[PDB]
């Protein structure tokens, strides 16, 4: 029985974790990307040329089959993170858009 | 799919008024609620999500209120942009689904209107073709009817009237009915009549020309 | 800040295809939902599709089941809207919309939109019609006068006065849609009556999808 209002419920909590999370952490003392939000999961600090791990977000309807996988993303040298992100390992286990299409 | 229907579909409000709106769903949505505004020719605009939390540059004029299937927009002082088309809207459960809309327009006082008349054109008529027009200009409320008679012959079908946004120079509407005949049959009639009710008139106003003078 | 611009409107015959894109800019593409939103000319907003940030899920309206695809590359910051068998009741302006969060559940900035016009008729320039000033049209010291823009396709057309010069109380009524499927409108404005012998009413008129622009001279009757 799983409704949009309760995963936006659930995901506007999630968020909520991440604000109180970064605003009770220390920011660190020389360089590093900052602890921030990005829509889909909570990262913390990063050192430079580091790359940053995330679990994946609890929200997730099949948060259970990937409770042990992580999001990445790399922290630049200049202390800015890097566009990339891979969350392959939070992945549906049965994803496959061309047959979800048909 | 959860039905949305909103109330009333128009709304008039003085400036500087209160105007409160309702919308209900067809059942529970929670506060999973979210509120629109759109001017004519712009795109909409988000004013409200969960069912009472402003979004971000939104006045504090604006209120919304409610949960489970009954909601309310307020808005406890309307200036000039705050006449507009306003949507609510349901995301508890997909497919998300949007009300009819309520359109907040400008209360003034009744306005009969200016009725003018305007034969077909020569250059029409060469063509095989008489269009009819018949102008109601700077009236309110917008409730209007419009009849056509050709030579005492009731027109039905063969009309189609387009009225204007709200002018908020005198906060009237303007309406054009347009009758369509052919060549021959403009030209085998004499008589041409579009005849107009409105809340500001005594009894139904006539405008008439005759073919010829 | 957020950017949306659709492309890929126009003419599409009854039962055809028609696929519509939206390019963003202004912030993360990858970061956010996205939903496709359309309005029929002079009707209310229905929603029509919405799709997660990465595509995990996607979601339609009853209206479109079976019959409308959305999907993104997220690569080129792109949105589409593949449509089929499309009929007549699906032309409107078609709105491209971020969504507030990940999944697609409240579109929170809109695009412009795109109109999409699904219609057997051919493309087609106005004939312009004087509605010429007269004794029948005269209120005060005022008479009324306009143009009428009649069968063309498709929309839209645009009328000025006087090259722009005349602007106060131009009344141009929305078009209608006519049986033989072209439209129609009148633009019309009011004028002192001591000024209709020596000041000249002309309505600009231009449509762009036939390449007809028209300026038509509109003057009392002998």
């Amino acid at each position: 029985g799983q409704t949009a209002g309760e995963l936006y419920q659930r995901w506007e909590r999630y968020r909520r974790e991440c604000q109180e999370t970064l605003a009770a952490a220390e920011p660190p003392s020389g360089l590093a990307c900052n602890g921030s939000f990005d829509m889909y999961v909570c990262w913390d600090y990063a050192a430079p040329n580091a790359t940053a791990r995330a679990s994946c977000p609890w929200y997730l309807p099949w948060h259970h089959h990937v409770a042990a996988g992580f999001v990445l993303r790399q922290c630049g040298s200049d202390g800015q993170w890097g566009l990339w992100r891979d969350h392959t390992q939070c992945e549906n286990p049965e994803k496959n858009e061309a047959f979800l299409d048909q | 799919e959860i039905v949305m229907t909103q109330s009333p579909a128009t709304l008039s409000v003085s400036p500087g008024e209160r105007a409160t709106l309702s919308c209900r769903a067809s059942q529970s949505v929670s506060s999973n609620l979210a509120w629109y505004q759109q001017k004519p020719g712009q795109a909409p605009r988000l004013l409200i999500y969960g069912a009472a939390t402003r979004a971000t540059g939104i006045p504090a004029r604006v209120s919304g209120s409610g949960s489970g299937t009954e909601f309310t927009l307020t808005i406890s002082s309307l200036q000039s942009e705050d006449f507009a088309v306003y949507y609510c809207q349901q995301y508890n459960n997909w497919p998300l689904t949007f009300g009819g809309g309520t359109k907040v327009e400008i209360k003034r006082t009744v306005a009969a209107p200016s009725v003018f008349i305007f034969p077909p054109s020569d250059e029409q008529l060469k063509s095989g073709t008489a269009s009819v027009v018949c102008l109601l200009n700077n009236f309110y409320p917008r409730e209007a009817k419009v009849q056509w008679k050709v030579d005492n012959a009731l027109q039905s079908g063969n009309s189609q009237e387009s009225v204007t946004e709200q002018d908020s120079k005198d906060s009237t509407y303007s309406l054009s009915s347009t009758l369509t005949l052919s060549k021959a049959d403009y030209e085998k009639h004499k008589v041409y009549a579009c005849e107009v009710t409105h809340q500001g008139l005594s009894s139904p106003v006539t405008k008439s020309f005759n073919r010829g003078e | 800040q957020v950017q949306l611009v659709e492309s890929g409107g126009g003419v599409v015959q009854p039962g055809r295809s028609l696929r519509l894109s939206c390019a963003a800019s202004g912030f993360t593409f990858s970061n956010y939902g996205m939903h496709w939103v359309r309005q029929a000319p002079g009707e209310g907003l229905e929603w029509v599709a919405a799709i997660w940030f990465d595509a995990s899920d996607k979601y339609y309206a009853d209206a479109v089941k079976g019959r409308f695809t959305i999907s993104r590359d997220n690569s080129k910051n792109t949105l589409y809207l593949q449509m089929n068998s499309l009929r007549a009741e699906d032309t409107a302006v078609y709105y491209c919309a971020r969504d507030q969060a990940i999944f697609g559940v409240v579109p929170d900035y809109w695009g412009q939109g795109t109109l999409v016009t699904v219609s057997s008729a051919s493309t087609k320039g106005p004939s312009v019609f004087p509605l010429a000033p007269s004794s029948k049209s005269t209120s005060g010291g005022t008479a009324a006068l306009g143009c009428l823009v009649k069968d063309y396709f498709p929309e839209p057309v645009t009328v000025s006065w006087n090259s722009g010069a005349l602007t106060s109380g131009v009344h141009t009524f929305p078009a209608v849609l006519q049986s033989s499927g072209l439209y129609s409108l009148s633009s019309v404005v009011t004028v002192p009556s001591s000024s209709l012998g020596t000041q000249t009413y002309i309505c600009n008129v231009n449509h762009k999808p036939s390449n007809t622009k028209v300026d038509k001279k509109v003057e009392p009757k002998s």
